[PDB]
């Protein structure tokens, strides 16, 4: 969490933490109770924000729910659904920690590989990802939406 | 709403298919199964009140939720809390008719999650609820009908929960 | 700078026409009425009923002025055709947000009003609800018996503008009233 | 079901409206018999005298088919 | 189907089912099965019916297939025949549910609208589902016949 | 009766009546003659029924006839007998229409209404006629019982 | 509105007397004579838009009415017209399965003869062309069946004379 | 909704500038477009029908869609997707009159992918019926029409999709 | 503008437009030419225009340019001219849209609750432009002349 | 809504705590400052459309939002913009004669923000002219009155803003 992007910074300096330094910790700290309701909020719509991306997702691309897809069949499209499901997962643990890091490590790093040896197509993935940031923005409010979205786009960014 | 004979029509309309030996099966086991619903129907409707009254006894009443600061708390809450029961029990005993969960989803099961939240209706209490209803009427109703009777009520507390 | 078209705009007002029938009206101006009502109530944006939806006794009565255009909008609501389309498909919560739609012109003003009418929905029947929305004040102060039913989007009630706004402009119905032969997703192209 | 034909006479005290209301103001009506219970005291509550109340539909002291 | 019927008027008005309709719902399944034998039956015949409702058809009414006539050319035929077996397709839905508002839903809302635009003349198709029925009672026991009357004559009322 | 509301249904519909719904009226004529018989039956062991029905019910609510009670007294016990009597009269009605309609509108509307004013217990009401149904079904043949216990459970179901 | 068992049990409610074997008996009547109304029915509902066409022809049509200063003139009236020969067509259905002329006098006999008097519609020519309707019906229905649906139909008649 | 002649007047208002010449030949230029404009409008309006007819049959008939399982298959949905067809065009119409694709945003454009994604209507599809149609309009036109009318149907594709 | 009008009555009908309501649209861009000149004119002659009614006004009622009276001052004498020449703008825009509809929604709505806040007397304006419109009648050709008038007279009609 | 009174009822109930000394002196405390705020609500109501009048020519008029291309250009806009601040002023006299800021919340700041971003309105005028009648309501009310007529209207300008 952004602590951790603190003290990293002043170890490479090699110097105590500075004042600016832990007045931004303290504003983190007093912030981490809203971004905790953000996140809760998500997390119980989290089966219908999947299912509404979901659909506009193969809306959307029907190729990717095709016999030459990669999606098609249903346990492929549960595949589909579960990769949906684990980034939005991703986002809530991000809000929460108030940096990507946590959602990078898991989710970005590597992904290109991942699904080239899959054949998934990246740009489906991340229209995937854009449909789910539209369904949560719906369901949070304007400023909850905004932070919230921030952490989509960085996923959407990070799959491009 | 739907209903398993249209079920099995739909699915077939969809393929365009005629109605073959197989999907007559799926619906000559309805037609068996009919009589005892019916008969299950009507034990839950003359005892509609009792059975709301004993799974409120079971789960709700003398309970933190009934007392001052609880989601029950207030004459109007504890009243509304009550005419929800009767609903999801009505609800059923149409889906058991009917032998489909979907009109479940379409009245009850859409929206209640997102109303129960904002209303801040503790939704693992009302499951204990419906869990509890179940129970009173799988008594009521007799063994054959129960089994029928309890996949409507586990569908309602899935979809909530 | 801003235009004349900026905040509520012009084209709103001017597309909401008071229509009162009048015994002595040429069949033409009278059906012209008789269409709008059915195009508010039962969602007809095409504006002329299908055959099959129309009611004709309703009609015939008043044509010959023996029944309000108040009682008109009841019998509507009564009839199955609203109770297939409307009730039928949506949740105990939407059905009242398109009950005050249809009658009255403006989105559920307060979840006090949502929850009255649920009540009466889950107590006694769609058509008890529906002879609720027509019996009510707000009702008989906008549309009295002789004005026709139409979109007002009210802005008194805080909030209530924005809220008529969504429900009017955007959320046009997007379910099937019938359940049978459900679309398959593919086939998009031709 | 039984039906109640009314003649009645409604005046707008509280406001001047410049919309032809004539149509409201006079208005024989056909009204269900259950409707009418609460039709009646909305015209009393207007102030409104009801000149007229017939049954057109329906047998008075009917126990069934009411 | 008859169940869908009595559980909709019962949500209206938000009562548990009457006990008259609890019986009608009991009577109904006593019937299925007889039902679902006539619906069979109606099936395997299906080509042959189809067949002889077109041949009669086409004999009562010379200008449907004629050079002005819309059936005229094998591409139109075959769709007049396909349209014949669509509609048979849906009285055997019909008798299975027990109810007209299977078919109703499929083939009788907006049907004339569609044959309006297509210019197919209804009386016309009417007399080919008038044509199936005859053909359809033949093969029928007397009994079974008349409930397949019913669902028969319904089609035949709608497009009118 | 079973025909008066299927001719509602289709004159709101503004329809001539469905084949599904003539079929309901046809099993309905066949069944008249063997409900003829169970309301016979019931009509001759009236007196018995009500007489048998009352002291249960006396049984099960001592309090009723006590002197706090509404049905203590010679005169208010009477009374208590004679709204059984009604009840089982408007049964009896119930199983030759087929339909609860004409009991419903003799005895369930404003029920609660009447019975508040007159601060007799709904409940033990229901009590009553429950007990009415058991002495009735002994009386009655299985099958038989079976049908006018329908109409019995709607009563108690009325009021409760 | 009300049918032959309806009004059984209406007198003998307004006695308070308990049905007894006069009354079983009228009912008795009933019943046999319901199969043969079924199949009427059924047979009109088939018929319903022919059986206009050809009593339109024998009355209405090729008439002074049909031409310009008739009642029936105008695509409109014309429309009019077939719209409430349907009805009365219906009605008279409705009435025979019913085998009660009460729904006749509460929707179509109430106020008809003051709203056609108003409108200017001559009462004796409608009449005549229910009585066509008549004749047609009973040619469709068979003998047996045409007595009973005679009936109804010479009560609209009455009615609106 | 605006029109080119108000356009032009909003334009100058929200400056506060009376009108002058530069905005007097933009005034004068539609006046000349505008008795082609009235003949077009009568064209299509005669021949809505039939444009609606060729367009179907240039892409939406003897196609999946129509075929059992694709989104205009029964009656409904086919009467459905006509409907839409025509309001496109009369809405088309309306904009070539008034010279200004407005009207098009305020009714047509408005919600409709929303609600096309939510019904599960393939845009696609409705989009090159849209164009189908222009093709047919076009001919009817002639050219010089065909020009102007063909801005509008383009404007409803760009917004569908 | 004459074609806004036209259009919005047809989508209240829901249908095309009327051969009628063609030919208007037919007369009203004949019309245009002669329009667009008229309109020019008074352009020209705004300036004097202005001044002149202003003048008129001012003999007419000395109450407004006087202590008590609102126009009364440079800078509220300067308000009240320039509230004329908006009108006579507005004048000028109606007459080449050839309706009322751009004039109306710019100045005749709203304007009595505008005016009664500023406590300006409605009358008066009114006669302003009168006057504006004896000095605009001068200047046009009698034909000219007679179709401003119109405009005028609906400005005069709406502020009274 | 709620007022000062309810208020501290509504914390007890939740509590379920009878009404005890310190919730007394609390109330005890708004009946000595009600009288008051009667009188000022009484000058308020009287002087309402001057108030009006004053702040909006302190803020509003004789500014680039009047002039051509502003927001309160047309006298539609002028209109509205003075409705507007006549909701804002009844609805603060409504919240000083409560006692209580949650009537303000419920009625008036809710969805405004929204509506007026939406509508393109400048929040920061309107701020302007709320805290303009402010001023004006200060000097007729009083000082005494002013200080508890300041808190409301410091309210709803933070609320916009
Ligand atoms: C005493 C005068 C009568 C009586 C009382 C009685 N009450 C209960 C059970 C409950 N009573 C309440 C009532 C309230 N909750 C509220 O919030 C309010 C308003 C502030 C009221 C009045 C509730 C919620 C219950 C449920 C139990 C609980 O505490 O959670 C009973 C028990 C009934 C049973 O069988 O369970 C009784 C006996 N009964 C009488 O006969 C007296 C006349
Ligand atoms: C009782 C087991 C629990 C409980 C119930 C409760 N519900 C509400 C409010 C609503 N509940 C619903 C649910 C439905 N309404 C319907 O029509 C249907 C489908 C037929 C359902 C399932 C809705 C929509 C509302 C809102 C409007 C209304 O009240 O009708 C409340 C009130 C909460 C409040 O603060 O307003 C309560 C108490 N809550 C409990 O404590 C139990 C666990
Ligand atoms: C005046 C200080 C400023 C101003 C205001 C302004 N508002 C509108 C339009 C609307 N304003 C509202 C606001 C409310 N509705 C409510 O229910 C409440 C709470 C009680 C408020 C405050 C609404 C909903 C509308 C639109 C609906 C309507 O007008 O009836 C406008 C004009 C927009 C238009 O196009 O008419 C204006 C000008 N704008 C300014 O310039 C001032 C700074
Ligand atoms: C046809 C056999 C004859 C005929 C009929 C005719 N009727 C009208 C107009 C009306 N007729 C009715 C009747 C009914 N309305 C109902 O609801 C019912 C009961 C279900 C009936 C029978 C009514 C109310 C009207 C007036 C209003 C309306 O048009 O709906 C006309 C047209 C008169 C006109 O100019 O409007 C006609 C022609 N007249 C003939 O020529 C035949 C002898
Ligand atoms: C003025 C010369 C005389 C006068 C008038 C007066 N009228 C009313 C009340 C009403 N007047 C009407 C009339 C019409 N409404 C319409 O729609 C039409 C046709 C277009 C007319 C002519 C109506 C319906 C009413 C009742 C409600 C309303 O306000 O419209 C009153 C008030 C009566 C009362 O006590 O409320 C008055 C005074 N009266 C005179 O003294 C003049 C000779
Ligand atoms: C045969 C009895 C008559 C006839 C038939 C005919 N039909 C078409 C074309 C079509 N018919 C349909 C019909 C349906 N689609 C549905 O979903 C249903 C209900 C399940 C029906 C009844 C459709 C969709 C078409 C269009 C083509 C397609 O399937 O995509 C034609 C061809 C006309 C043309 O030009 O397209 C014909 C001839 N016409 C007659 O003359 C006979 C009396
Ligand atoms: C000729 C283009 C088509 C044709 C003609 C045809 N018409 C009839 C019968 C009638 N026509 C009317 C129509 C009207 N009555 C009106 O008042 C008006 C409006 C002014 C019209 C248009 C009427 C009332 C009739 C019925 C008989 C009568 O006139 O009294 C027939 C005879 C009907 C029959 O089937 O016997 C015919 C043949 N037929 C075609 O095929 C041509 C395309
Ligand atoms: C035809 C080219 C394509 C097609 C059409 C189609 N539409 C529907 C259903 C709806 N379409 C609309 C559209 C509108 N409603 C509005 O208010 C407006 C703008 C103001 C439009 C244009 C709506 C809301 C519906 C739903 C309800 C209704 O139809 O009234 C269907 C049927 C979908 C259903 O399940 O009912 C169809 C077939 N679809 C295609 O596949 C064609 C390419
Ligand atoms: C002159 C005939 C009369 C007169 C004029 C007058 N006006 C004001 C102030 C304003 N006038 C307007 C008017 C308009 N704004 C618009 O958008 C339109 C339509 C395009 C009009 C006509 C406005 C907005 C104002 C407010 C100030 C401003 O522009 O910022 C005044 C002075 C206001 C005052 O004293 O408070 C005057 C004098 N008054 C008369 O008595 C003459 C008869």
């Amino acid at each position: 969490s952004v602590l951790t992007k603190a003290i990293v910074n002043a170890d490479a300096e090699a110097r105590y933490l500075s004042p600016g330094e832990l007045d931004r910790i303290k504003s983190f700290v007093a912030s981490g109770e809203r971004r905790l309701r953000i996140a809760q909020t998500l997390t119980e719509a989290r089966e219908r924000i999947v299912k509404q991306a979901g659909d506009q997702l193969f809306q959307k691309r029907p190729d990717v729910v095709s016999p030459g897809g990669n999606a098609y069949g249903e346990k492929m499209t549960a595949l589909c659904l579960r990769d949906l499901d684990y980034y939005l997962r991703l986002v809530t643990y991000g809000i929460v920690a108030g940096d990507v890091t946590p959602i990078e490590e898991i989710g970005i790093i590597g992904v290109k590989e991942m699904y080239n040896s899959l054949q998934t197509p990246i740009p489906a993935v991340a229209e995937g990802v854009r449909a789910m940031k539209n369904v949560a923005t719906s369901l949070l409010s304007g400023d909850d939406a905004a932070e919230a979205g921030f952490y989509f786009d960085y996923l959407v960014g990070a799959m491009q | 709403m739907q209903d398993a004979i249209t079920a099995v029509i739909n699915n077939y309309d969809v393929q365009g298919k005629y109605l073959d030996g197989a999907a007559l099966d799926k619906l000559k086991a309805y037609f068996t199964t009919g009589a005892v619903r019916v008969r299950a129907a009507a034990v839950i409707s003359s005892n509609a009140t009792t059975i709301i009254k004993e799974a409120a006894a079971k789960a709700l009443i003398y309970s933190d939720l009934t007392r001052p600061g609880g989601n029950m708390y207030t004459t109007r809450r504890y009243a509304a809390c009550i005419r929800d029961m009767d609903y999801f029990l009505r609800y059923a005993t149409y889906a058991m008719l009917a032998g489909d969960p979907s009109i479940l989803d379409e009245r009850v099961l859409n929206g209640l999650k997102e109303t129960y939240n904002s209303l801040g209706v503790p939704i693992a209490a009302t499951v204990g609820g419906i869990q509890a209803m179940k129970e009173v009427v799988g008594g009521l109703v007799g063994p054959d009908a129960a089994k029928e009777a309890s996949i409507y009520f586990d569908y309602l507390s899935s979809g909530l929960s | 700078g801003q235009s004349v078209e900026v905040g509520v705009g012009t084209l709103r007002r001017q597309l909401e026409h008071i229509y009162r029938i009048a015994p002595d009206a040429t069949r033409s101006e009278k059906d012209v009425a008789i269409n709008a009502i059915y195009r508010q109530v039962l969602d007809v944006f095409a504006g002329i009923p299908p055959s099959y939806l129309r009611l004709s006794e309703a009609e015939s009565k008043l044509k010959n002025n023996e029944i309000s255009v108040r009682e008109f909008v009841r019998r509507l609501g009564r009839s199955e055709n609203y109770r297939k389309r409307f009730f039928e498909p949506y949740s105990s919560p939407k059905v009242v947000e398109l009950l005050t739609k249809h009658f009255l012109g403006r989105a559920p003003i307060s979840q006090q009003e949502i929850s009255t009418y649920v009540q009466i929905l889950g107590t006694k029947g769609l058509a008890a609800a529906v002879d609720a929305i027509v019996e009510s004040p707000e009702y008989l102060t906008i549309f009295n018996e002789d004005i026709v039913p139409y979109r007002r989007y009210p802005t008194l009630p805080a909030g209530n503008y924005r809220a008529s706004v969504r429900v009017n402009d955007e959320e046009l119905i997007s379910q099937s009233w019938s359940s049978l032969s459900p679309t398959y997703t593919g086939y998009q192209y031709v | 079901s039984r039906y109640f034909k009314v003649t009645a006479c409604i005046p707008s005290l509280k406001r001047v409206r410049t919309g032809r209301e004539l149509q409201n103001t006079f208005f024989t009506k056909l009204v269900p018999y259950e409707n009418w219970f609460t039709e009646q005291q909305r015209i009393q509550k207007a102030g409104g005298k009801v000149l007229s109340v017939k049954l057109f539909t329906g047998v008075q002291g009917a126990n069934t088919g009411v």
